């Protein structure tokens, strides 16, 4: 059966690049479309984007092209890079397949000068 | 089941293909016409050992699992048999995932050859919708 | 972008009673509206896909209906395990968008 899990730093500094990893176990990443979704402090959900089987990506314009979603078949993982983060990027990040049947546990990432 | 042109246009509209991911309804009716001639039970065995199934001729190598195709990926996470029903639900669900890839409707060779670039809306005109 | 508006923002109910949650779209999205449930400290869980299609493993008390711009998620006989947030999401056009959510609480 399929399992997804996010990993990466939980604390980052303003202006840096936030990077997260989603490890997929149970099947190959080449057998589905993969997405990233995030939840802001006020129960506001935002669909960040997804990468489909051809390698094509779809990113939410709200991110102003600061996002990159890539894959690594050998490691059966896919990633999220978000450049020049600000405090507005503090949120709980989740990885999930395009169908929405499989989700990671989610990981909180806080952006602060501290 | 062999759908009538207008009958399928109405069904596809009820199944949310009127303006799905930038594609007007006519695209889907035209695609069904040239892919399967509106026949939900249509199947076509391919050279690579894969088979195209249903009204939208979905391939067994990338989209559905028929358990008889080599490097199957089952991108639609569904058994190919489900795509052979008179009920177009499964075929529409899978077609939506297919078209959500950057290649869009180009995944459908008949559509690419007989529909793309033509007045596709003509396929829904003269119909009660 | 397609804007999804959910109501009510909050709904308190007594277990055993039924409820209906609303989600309206700024433009027609056909049947391309999905429903998610989310509890504190947990990831979203898909309850209904394409407005009314059932999902294996979800309690039968959950049902969805609607098309075009008006959709509803119904829960027949709310159970304690149903309290939490409910969000609708459209997949008709990119970018996919979520409604603001409805919080279901015990009365």
């Amino acid at each position: 059966d399929v399992q997804l899990q996010e990993s990466g730093p939980s604390l980052v500094k303003p202006s840096q690049t936030l990077s997260l990893t989603c490890s997929v176990t149970g099947d190959s990443i080449t057998s589905d479309y993969w997405s990233w979704i995030r939840k802001f402090p006020g129960n506001r959900l935002e669909y960040m984007g997804y990468v489909s089987y051809s390698g094509s990506t779809y990113y939410n314009p709200s991110l102003k092209s600061r996002i990159s979603i890539t894959r690594d078949t050998s490691k059966n993982q896919y990633y999220l890079d978000l450049n020049s983060v600000t405090t507005e990027d503090t949120a709980t990040y989740y990885c999930a397949n395009w169908d929405g049947d499989y989700w990671g546990q989610g990981t909180l990432v806080t952006v602060s000068a501290a | 089941k062999v759908f009538g042109r207008c009958e399928l246009a109405a069904a596809m509209k009820r199944h949310g293909l009127d303006n799905y991911r930038g594609y007007s309804l006519g695209n889907w009716v035209c695609a069904a016409k040239f892919e399967s001639n509106f026949n939900t039970q249509a199947t076509n065995r391919n050279t690579d050992g894969s088979t195209d199934y249903g009204i939208l001729q979905i391939n067994s190598r990338w989209w559905c699992n028929d358990g008889r195709t080599p490097g199957s990926r089952n991108l639609c996470n569904i058994p190919c048999s489900a795509l052979l029903s008179s009920d177009i639900t499964a075929s529409v669900n899978c077609a939506k995932k297919i078209v959500s890839d950057g290649n869009g409707m180009n995944a459908w060779v008949a559509w690419r050859n007989r529909c793309k670039g033509t007045d596709v809306q003509a396929w829904i005109r003269g119909c009660r919708l | 972008d397609i804007v999804l508006t959910q109501s009510p923002a909050t709904l308190s109910v007594t277990p055993g009673n039924s409820v209906s949650l609303s989600c309206r779209a700024s433009q027609s999205i056909g049947d391309n509206l999905h429903w998610y449930q989310q509890k504190s400290h947990e990831s979203p869980r898909l309850l209904i896909k394409y407005a009314s299609q059932s999902i294996s493993g979800i309690p039968s008390r959950f049902s969805g209906s609607g098309s075009g711009t008006d959709f509803t998620l119904s829960i027949n006989s709310v159970e304690t395990e149903d309290f939490g947030m409910y969000f609708c999401q459209q997949s008709n056009s990119w970018p996919y968008t979520f409604g603001g959510g409805t919080k279901l609480e015990i009365k």
